[PDB]
């Protein structure tokens, strides 16, 4: 069990690292602040901000979609096989 | 014969190959050719 | 007293088989229950 | 009965040996895995 | 400790599957055996 | 891993492949690569 849990963690990590398509201009553009900043929101509440919610959230799924399906689709079924394999055989030839 | 080659199953074969490499969980993707033969001959050898 | 040493060896040939095949079985996904909880444990993660 | 039996074992070994029939690219292809194998078996599930 | 090796064999053991770089035919044919095997070994040495 | 590929051996690797089968004394003539895979894995794996 510690195994496995380190390799979930050790792996899901990296995917707070920014991919390329997080930094797609046409999904989304970091400068839109601006627009809500640039002598549009005069006091500070963060509330302008509110309405670019349904932009970020498309920037996320592009950047997300990804890194996931590869992770549990392509490598966390062999990592399961494999562990479990190597740390049983050679307990049981030391119980024989 | 007949009956061995009619009947054979390319994962079977696959399983004796895991088996063959205590050190591994996986298979080059060729060995189920190898593994084929050996099984092959191996029972066809029994069998006389 | 040495037949039943003979015996005690080959209880530990046949415990290695029987962990080996049942180790092996879930390699290749032969065990249905655990291909179930894997499964399940993928759509819960993508539905997450 | 030892000699019959040595007879069918160092007769039946040859067989594993490959004959040059089994390298006939018409009835198969080894590279046809890579069909399976690019960019078309994204998981290592030995199915496809 | 255990972590760690645990990392190492659980990626090193993907190595083993063969990449799409391994079916180049131009750097290397598997048919070549034919050139050994046509008439061209005719002892079980595995020599040429 | 460059000094282990360029001292790799083709004799070698098939010694390796007819330890691996005990009832046979022969190979068919494909196993090498398999073996050698396996082999080039392993002992990197050690050296980690």
């Amino acid at each position: 069990t510690k195994a496995l849990v380190n390799e979930a963690r050790t792996e899901c990590d990296r995917y707070v690292r920014e991919s390329p398509r997080f930094y797609d201009e046409g999904t989304f553009s970091i400068y839109q602040f601006r627009q809500t900043l640039q002598q549009t929101s005069q006091g500070y509440d963060a509330q302008a901000i509110v309405e670019a919610e349904p932009a970020i959230k498309e920037l996320l799924k592009l950047d997300f979609e990804p890194k996931v399906f590869n992770t549990v689709r392509k490598n966390f079924r062999q990592t399961v096989n494999n562990t479990l394999k190597t740390h049983l055989l050679p307990m049981a030839e030391e119980q024989a | 014969l007949d009956e061995l080659l009619k009947t054979f199953s390319v994962m079977n074969a696959y399983k004796r190959a895991t088996e063959s490499h205590p050190r591994n969980s996986t298979a080059p993707f060729i060995a189920v050719l190898v593994e084929a033969l050996y099984y092959l001959a191996n029972e066809l050898e029994d069998a006389f | 007293l040495t037949l039943l040493n003979q015996e005690m060896q080959n209880l530990g040939i046949e415990f290695k088989k029987y962990m080996s095949a049942q180790i092996n079985d879930v390699v290749i996904g032969n065990d249905r229950e655990f291909d179930q909880d894997f499964t399940k444990l993928k759509a819960r993660m993508v539905a997450r």
